[PDB]
């Protein structure tokens, strides 16, 4: 399974969720930035590491980072 | 003479190889008329092929055992056997050249780089400011040696470095 | 802290413009971690131009 | 006219212009001075 | 899953062939096995050198043997 | 500079803002607290609809054609190119 | 709201049939069923490639991994602004239609929803991993 | 109702926008920051569908592309005929085709490079041209110099024509888009008009100059002595004392006695001994036919009145019971798609240009062209070249269409329907019957090789050893040589000697014979079918996925170019169809460079030589060494090598030189082929500080290309260096040899 990482540098605009093919991404209320939203990743063990979202996150260092683990058949994105 | 090296002024195989030149000259040319363009070019030919030989021979150029001229490559050497003119003064002038053009390279590149519009210099450029700078740019060197001395050439210890350094 | 449309120089080392200067185009003064707004002028590899800063990681220089 | 001037200062067609130059500089150089090895 | 790597159960539990590519690839990196500590990594590179020595004789052994039975 | 008349969830206010200034910029400078987040076009945190006159704010990214061409506007980004009219606080209508 | 359940006897889109169907992996680890109701019956793309027609109302499709729903629901939800729930179920019978399934949409802030896999700090505050050496397995430092 | 439909003034004049780089597209109009900027702006600047989405402008951009091409064509051919008029000693080879080199080409008096002006024959000092531009103007009978400098004249003013043309409709006066799609009326005046009145004013051509002078030249009065071609027309006269036909004029023609005109529409069949050249009656006959043939075609449909025809209505009627809806759309699609028309035309033009030079080398038409070996061998890889490239256009902007303009929501139950569903069987097929091809087909040569090592050629697969003879091809070729008996009575010759006979000697050079077929040819032809089922088999994934798969469920949202997907599940490297036209490019290069191998080979052995017996060029030694790849390497390579590996200090000594650097640049393409993007930018990074350490920094910021373009850079420098090496070794070859 691979491992995702939120930062303080989250401005929430969401682009990274809004990137995220497998729903591995939700926001939540915070109060670190003007959004008062943080990027959430409940559903790690979905993420294939497509990284779709770290190709979103506009924040300086990405807000966000995957880190590719152990694999599974979802990990592997296998419909077989 | 140095290391064993006969000029090829004196050389047997130099004005051998010379002849043998010249042989495949006539070998090629005995098959026209003599006014025929062809002809005329392969006398031409010939006459170049001699005059540099000469000239070579003149030169004082040491030419080994396969009678083609070696070059020497040491300044005390070449000046206590007369053969500065092979080396000492091409690799001069092309020095010369070289520090000219990529001086006057970093003035127009500064010239610009003081300018609003960078990519727009980089670009599309200032045709009478490039002949000026080239106009001025013989003094490269003067002018380089003076910054060196007031040390205006290079930058500080501000450029991007990496994380680890 | 410093001055809008001022120039300070970067200082946070896994920024683009790291040891590079910028332009505040503002500062928070909210309690947001990293108030100071700084323009640049060459992109980053993401062609992003300006980013947030707190006030330690800029100098105005 | 100004157009044209500009799309000549354009950038590539400056760099041709000047290669052309240059080279038709050497290339006559060699013409009336054939076989240079020294000097 | 299979024993697949003892030293690296989370390669052992590929379901694919990869487990098996990567157990050998990692065959001999064993400040990345699992548990490793440091004396006993030790005594295995200790080992591990052993048997090259081992490797060692017995290809001039074999060299000799076969030329003094074969050779001119 | 430029009237910018903006119809907040407080009232209308007009401001003034010139033509090399962000509107969200501006609207700060005079006071007032607008939404934003990442200030670099690539959210819609600051969204705006403009219900008359024009912006330029083409250094965005977020917005497509037609959100542009029914008058959304990150303010963030977006300059002012006539006196014009924006309500505010719109991200919610954008979705 | 509640998380709604699942019904089986739903008339399934429109569509003739294709060979980019299921495998083996549906009826032996699980699969994921789709739910939705169109306004109106019309024709649209399959994710997995063909031209299907939803029916008014109550449709359902069935598909092995999750990234196919989850794409098809980008496509309703954007091109039809239907708000589908689709489940997660296994040959065991059981049922699980979540794939979004969390009252709404997670793209809007929500109250409840709690924070995970959050370091609440910067990235560049992590520690060399000459510290993460020897532990139990190949341990990042960002792990911690 | 078909007319006529134009915007008047659509676009002005000025050199404003000529000033502003990416004008054409939205983003590259906001100028470079970045190095990628320049090349993307170069990249995108013919993709008017990315310009804009007007078909209609779009359509007009490309007319007056078109426009622009044929201008440059117009251009070339001027200037080709320019220095054959100013530079040649072509009227030299007139009056000696025997024993004169064509050659057009002379450079200049400098530091060596005239030591290349060698001697061709004529006194003339240049450079062997295997174009055959002196076979082609004697077959169509230029005599005098001054024809082919009028000639050139008169090119540099066409081309002067299209390209005012080309601004005139772009920025005067545009057509409209319904006169665009006007597409029955633009078939019926092309398929009609187009070719049959081009082929029947050849023909006239041809009948009232070229035979008449040809006639001469092979009856043997020197080429200055022939009357002016306007004088023949002149005089009825001589037309008849050439053929008395022409002293009935035409009345017999409209007694429909077309009997008495044979004496210049003939049916030989076969060559001319005495000039190798096919029978000039004969060619005449056979372009009257094309053009009274593709005349009656152009009235098949419907423009402006009740007869005609509707495409529409004849493929909606066209449907069969396995098939659903049939034909049915596809009209619809054509009428809109660039790239659909754009690939079938590509498709259908390589193929073509294929034949030709398959039917040229087959049944030479120009006078004495079959003795120059060299100009056969280099006009035929080349078309060939040509083709393929064409091909694998075809399978790019199809994939391309398929990613851009399709759509579903037309095509419910169609060809295609069915097709993409089930496109796994088909393609899984495919795959089964690609491997086992190459398996028996390689394995074959390899087997023999095996044998011959070990000693046991018994065992190998010979024409001697176990055989395969294709029988099939020899009973077919017997039967082309029986046909003209009973089911072709009118005949004279068979249209080949290959299909058997004798031998046609003009001047000692091998002009033609029959060629027979052994199990070595069997082997070839299967090797050259497998390599094509590959290179089929990769395009057709390619289209096919282009827009999904079971991997990608939404591969067409991303683009038709692009680099990959990520790492992730795996690692999608190499996942566009613009990466698999890439890789067909690889498999087809190979494919063709072995079919031009065989040719060559084949060709030297059993055809070419100089007759006395035949001396043959390598003495059919192919025969016996083609069953083992070793005698191929050595026998064919190793030995025509020498050629080549020893032309120093001869004029033809470039082709070494040339040789040698083709190599070069083909191992320089290797390093992209195998380099990465990300430690390229890396080293930029080091050296932007190595710059920036001395205040020399760009302004635009040095970036590494996208991987797609490093690709692309690889495969162009690679494909170069092959196709150049193998050229040059080719033309030393056969220049010194022959
Ligand atoms: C790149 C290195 C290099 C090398 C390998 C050589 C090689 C040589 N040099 Mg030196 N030399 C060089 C560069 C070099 N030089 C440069 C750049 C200069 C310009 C200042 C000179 C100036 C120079 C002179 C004026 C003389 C030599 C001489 C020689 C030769 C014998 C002395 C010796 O071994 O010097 C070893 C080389 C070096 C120590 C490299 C550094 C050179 C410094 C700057 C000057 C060296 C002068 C040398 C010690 C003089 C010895 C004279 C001898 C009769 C005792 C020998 C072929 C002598 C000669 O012609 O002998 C036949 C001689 O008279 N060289
Ligand atoms: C010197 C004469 C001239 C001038 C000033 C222009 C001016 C223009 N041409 Mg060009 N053009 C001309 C001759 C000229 N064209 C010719 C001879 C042709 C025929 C091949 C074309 C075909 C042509 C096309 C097809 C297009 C332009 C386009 C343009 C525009 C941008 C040019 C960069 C501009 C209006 C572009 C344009 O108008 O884009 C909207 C464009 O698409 N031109
Ligand atoms: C399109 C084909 C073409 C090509 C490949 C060449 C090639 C050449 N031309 Mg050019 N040339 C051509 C057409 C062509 N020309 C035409 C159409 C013109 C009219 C502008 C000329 C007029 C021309 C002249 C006047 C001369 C050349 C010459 C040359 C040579 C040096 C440049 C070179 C072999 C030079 C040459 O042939 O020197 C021997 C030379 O003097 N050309
Ligand atoms: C680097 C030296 C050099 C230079 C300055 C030139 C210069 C020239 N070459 Mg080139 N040429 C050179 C080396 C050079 N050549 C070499 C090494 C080759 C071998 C590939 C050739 C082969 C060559 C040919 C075959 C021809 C030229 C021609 C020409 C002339 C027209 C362009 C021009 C004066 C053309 C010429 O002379 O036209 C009349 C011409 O036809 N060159
Ligand atoms: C397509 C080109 C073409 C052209 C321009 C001409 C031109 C001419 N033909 Mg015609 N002609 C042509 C094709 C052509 N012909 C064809 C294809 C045939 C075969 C049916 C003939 C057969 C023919 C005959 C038999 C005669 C002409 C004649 C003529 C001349 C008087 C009219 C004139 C020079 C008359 C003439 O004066 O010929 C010299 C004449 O008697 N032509
Ligand atoms: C032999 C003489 C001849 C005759 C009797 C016809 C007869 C006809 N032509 Mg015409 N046509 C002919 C030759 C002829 N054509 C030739 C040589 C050309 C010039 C290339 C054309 C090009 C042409 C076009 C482009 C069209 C016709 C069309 C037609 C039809 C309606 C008018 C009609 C049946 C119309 C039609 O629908 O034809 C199928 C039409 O649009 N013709
Ligand atoms: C008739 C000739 C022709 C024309 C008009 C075009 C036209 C185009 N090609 Mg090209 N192309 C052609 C032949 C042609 N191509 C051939 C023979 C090949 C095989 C090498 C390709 C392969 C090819 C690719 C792979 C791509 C283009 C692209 C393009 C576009 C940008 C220029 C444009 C639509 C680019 C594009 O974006 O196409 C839409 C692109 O990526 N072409
Ligand atoms: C796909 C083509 C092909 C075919 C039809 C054959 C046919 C044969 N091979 Mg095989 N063979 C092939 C490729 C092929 N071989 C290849 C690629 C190699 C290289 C490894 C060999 C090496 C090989 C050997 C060494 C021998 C055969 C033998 C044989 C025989 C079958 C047992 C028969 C003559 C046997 C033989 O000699 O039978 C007479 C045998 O001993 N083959
Ligand atoms: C498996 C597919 C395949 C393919 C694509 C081809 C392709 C070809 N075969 Mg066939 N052929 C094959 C296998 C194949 N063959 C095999 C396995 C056999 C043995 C039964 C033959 C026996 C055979 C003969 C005897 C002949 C061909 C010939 C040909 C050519 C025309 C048909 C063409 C190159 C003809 C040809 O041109 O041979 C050189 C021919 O005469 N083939
Ligand atoms: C060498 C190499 C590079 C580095 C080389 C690059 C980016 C090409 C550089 C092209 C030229 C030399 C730079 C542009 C020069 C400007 C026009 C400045 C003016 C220069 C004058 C001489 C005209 C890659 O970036 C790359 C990327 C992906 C796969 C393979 C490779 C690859 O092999
Ligand atoms: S790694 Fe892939 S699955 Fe995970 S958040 Fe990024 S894009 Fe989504
Ligand atoms: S990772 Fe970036 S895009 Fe995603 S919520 Fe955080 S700041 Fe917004
Ligand atoms: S605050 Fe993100 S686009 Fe304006």
């Amino acid at each position: 399974a691979h491992i995702v990482k939120i930062y303080d540098t989250c401005i929430g605009c969401t682009q990274c969720v809004r990137a995220c093919p497998l729903d591995v991404l939700e926001m939540v209320p915070w109060d670190g930035c003007k959004a008062s939203q943080m990027a959430s990743a409940p559903r790690t063990e979905d993420c294939v590491g497509c990284k779709r979202c770290e190709t979103a996150c506009p924040t300086d260092f990405l807000s966000v980072r995957v880190y590719l683990g152990s694999e599974s058949t979802r990990s592997m994105g296998l419909s077989y | 003479d140095i290391a064993g090296l006969t000029p090829c002024s004196e050389s047997k195989a130099y004005a051998k190889l010379e002849k043998k030149e010249l042989k495949t000259l006539e070998k090629r040319l005995k098959q026209y008329e003599a006014d025929s363009a062809p002809a005329v070019a392969l006398k031409a030919t010939m006459e170049r092929t001699k005059a540099r030989f000469a000239n070579y021979a003149k030169a004082g150029l040491l030419c080994g055992n396969d009678g083609l001229p070696h070059l020497i490559a040491d300044p005390g050497l070449a000046l206590k056997y007369g053969h500065a003119g092979e080396v000492f003064i091409p690799t001069f002038g092309f020095l010369y050249v070289a520090g000219y053009i990529g001086y006057v390279g970093r003035q127009y590149l500064i010239a610009v780089k003081g300018e609003a519009k960078p990519t727009d210099k980089e670009i599309i450029i200032d045709v009478p400011l490039a002949t000026k700078l080239a106009w001025q740019g013989a003094g490269w060197p003067l002018a380089a040696v003076q910054e060196l001395q007031r040390g205006t050439l290079l930058e500080k210890e501000e450029n991007i470095t990496v994380s680890p350094r | 802290g410093p001055k809008r449309g001022s120039l300070v120089k970067i200082l946070r080392p896994e920024s683009y413009w790291f040891n590079q200067v910028g332009k505040v185009v503002s500062v928070d003064q909210s309690g947001v971690r990293y108030p100071v707004v700084v323009r640049f002028e060459n992109q980053n590899y993401a062609g992003v131009t300006t980013n947030n800063y707190a006030l330690d990681e800029v100098v105005a220089a | 006219m100004k157009d044209f001037t500009t799309y000549l200062s354009t950038a590539p067609v400056i760099a041709t212009i000047w290669f052309t130059f240059t080279a038709g500089l050497l290339i006559e150089i060699n013409r009336y001075f054939p076989d240079p090895l020294v000097f | 899953t299979k024993l697949f790597p003892k030293f690296s159960q989370g390669l052992a539990q590929d379901p694919t062939t990869r487990r098996i590519w990567y157990g050998l690839a990692m065959a001999h990196d064993f400040e990345s096995h699992d548990g490793m500590t440091e004396e006993n990594l030790y005594q295995k590179i200790f080992a591990s050198h052993f048997g090259q020595l081992s490797i060692i004789f017995l290809w001039t052994s074999g060299n000799l043997f076969h030329v003094a039975w074969q050779g001119n | 500079a430029y009237k910018v008349t903006l119809k907040t969830p407080s009232g209308d206010k007009t401001i003034e803002c010139p033509a090399d200034t962000y509107i969200l910029d501006a609207a700060e400078e005079a006071g007032l607290d607008l939404p934003y987040s990442c200030r670099a076009g690539a959210c819609s945190s600051c969204a705006g609809k403009v219900a008359a006159g024009t912006v330029d704010q083409s250094d965005q990214s977020f917005l497509d054609d037609a959100q542009m061409g029914n008058g959304f506007v990150l303010t963030c980004v977006a300059y002012p190119t006539s006196d014009c009219t924006i309500q505010t606080h719109q991200e919610e209508a954008l979705y | 709201w509640t998380v709604p359940t699942l019904n089986p006897d739903t008339p399934s889109p429109i569509f003739g049939g294709s060979t980019g169907g299921l495998l083996r992996k549906a009826q032996t680890e699980e699969f994921y069923v789709i739910t939705w109701e169109a306004k109106k019956e019309q024709i649209f793309e399959m994710p997995t490639g063909g031209a299907a027609i939803m029916r008014q109302g109550p449709n359902l499709l069935k598909f092995g991994k999750k990234e196919q729903c989850l794409a098809l629901t980008t496509q309703l939800r954007n091109k039809f602004k239907l708000t589908p729930c689709f489940y997660r179920v296994f040959p065991d019978g059981k049922v699980q239609y979540l794939h979004p399934a969390d009252g709404v949409y997670p793209e809007k802030v929500n109250a409840g929803r709690v924070g995970a896999n959050q370091n609440m700090r910067r990235i560049g505050q992590n520690v060399n991993p000459i510290k993460v050496k020897f532990s139990g397995r190949m341990m990042s430092p960002a792990e911690i | 109702k078909v007319k006529i439909a134009v915007d008047r003034n659509p676009v002005e004049t000025s050199f404003e926008k000529w000033a502003k780089p990416g004008h054409f597209s939205r983003t590259l109009s906001k100028g470079p920051n970045t190095t990628t900027w320049i090349w993307n702006l170069h990249a995108d600047a013919h993709d008017f569908d990315s310009h804009t989405s007007d078909l209609e402008e779009i359509s007009r951009k490309v007319f007056s592309a078109h426009f622009g091409q044929l201008g440059i064509i117009f251009i070339w051919l001027s200037g080709m005929y320019f220095h054959g008029a100013r530079f040649s000693n072509y009227e030299a080879w007139l009056s000696d085709p025997t024993h004169i080199k064509p050659s057009a080409q002379v450079v200049w008096p400098i530091v060596g490079q005239e030591i290349l002006n060698g001697d061709v024959g004529g006194g003339f000092q240049g450079i062997q041209i295997t174009s055959g531009f002196f076979q082609l103007w004697r077959a169509s009978g230029i005599t005098s110099e001054l024809q082919l400098y009028t000639t050139a004249i008169g090119g540099l003013v066409m081309a002067a024509a299209m390209f005012f043309a080309g601004w005139f409709h772009y920025h005067k006066a545009a057509p409209k888009l319904e006169w665009f799609q006007n597409v029955e009326s633009m078939l019926n005046h092309h398929l009609g008009g187009l070719l049959g009145l081009g082929s029947l004013a050849w023909a006239g051509h041809q009948i009232h100059v070229s035979l008449p002078v040809n006639k001469l030249l092979d009856a043997g009065v020197d080429p200055k002595e022939i009357p002016l071609p306007h004088d023949l027309l002149l005089n009825r006269a001589i037309m008849a004392d050439l053929y008395p036909s022409f002293a009935k004029g035409i009345a017999p023609f409209f007694t429909l006695n077309w009997s008495e005109y044979s004496d210049f529409l003939t049916f030989k069949g076969g060559l001319n001994p005495v000039t190798g050249g096919l029978w000039l009656s004969d060619t005449a006959h056979h372009h009257v036919a094309i053009a009274v043939l593709f005349l009656v075609a152009g009235h098949m449909y419907r423009t402006n009145w009740g007869i005609g025809h509707s495409m529409k209505e004849i493929l909606e009627a066209h449907r069969g019971p396995f098939t659903g809806e049939g034909h049915v759309g596809l009209y619809e699609i054509l009428t809109t798609s660039w790239h659909a028309q754009l690939a079938i035309n590509l498709a259908l033009f390589g193929s073509l240009s294929i034949i030709v030079a398959h039917h040229m080398y087959a049944m030479p038409p120009y006078p004495y062209l079959a003795t120059d070996y060299g100009t056969q061998l280099s006009l035929f890889t080349h078309h060939t070249w040509i083709g393929g490239f064409c091909i694998v256009g075809a399978g790019a902007h199809a994939a391309i269409f398929m990613v851009r303009d399709y759509d579903p929501t037309n095509n419910y139950n169609n060809l295609l329907d069915r097709v993409i569903r089930h496109r796994d069987a088909i393609i899984s097929h495919l795959n089964w019957v690609c491997i086992f091809l190459g398996f028996h087909s390689f394995g074959l040569y390899i087997h023999n090789d095996t044998m011959s090592a070990l000693g046991r050629p018994q065992d190998m697969f010979s024409d001697t050893a176990i055989q395969l003879q294709p029988v099939f091809a020899q009973w077919i070729q017997n039967t082309h040589f029986l046909a003209p008996q009973l089911t072709a009575p009118n005949a004279l010759a068979a249209t080949s000697l290959t299909w058997g006979g004798d031998l046609v000697a003009v001047g000692g050079k091998v002009a033609m014979m029959p060629i027979s077929l052994g199990t070595s040819d069997f082997m070839v032809h299967h090797i050259h079918a497998f390599t094509i089922h590959v290179t089929v088999l990769i395009l057709l994934k390619g289209v096919l996925f282009a827009r999904s798969s079971r991997l990608i469920p939404d591969k067409a949202n991303l683009g038709f170019r692009f680099p990959c997907d990520g790492p992730g599940r795996g690692g999608t490297c190499q996942v566009s169809a613009w990466d698999h036209v890439f890789l067909g490019l690889f498999w087809m290069y190979n494919s063709l460079s072995i079919v031009i191998f065989h040719f060559s080979w084949k060709m030297q052995s059993d055809v070419w030589g100089t007759v006395t017996g035949v001396s043959h060029i390598t003495g059919g030694n192919f025969a016996q060494s083609a069953n083992t790849i070793n005698g191929w390497l050595r026998d064919f390579l190793w030995a025509q090598s020498s050629q080549v590996i020893q032309s120093y200090g001869s004029a033809l000594s470039a082709y070494g030189l040339i040789f040698l650097g083709a190599h070069f640049v083909w191992a320089f393409s290797l390093m992209f082929l195998f380099s990465g993007r990300g430690y390229w930018q890396e080293l930029i990074e080091s050296i932007v500080w190595a710059h920036n350490k001395l205040k020399v920094a760009p302004a635009i910021q040095p970036r590494a290309l996208s991987i797609t373009q490093g690709r692309a850079v690889g495969v162009a420098h690679y494909l170069l260096g092959g196709i150049a090496t193998t050229w040059s070794f080719f033309l030393a070859r056969i220049i010194s040899v022959g």
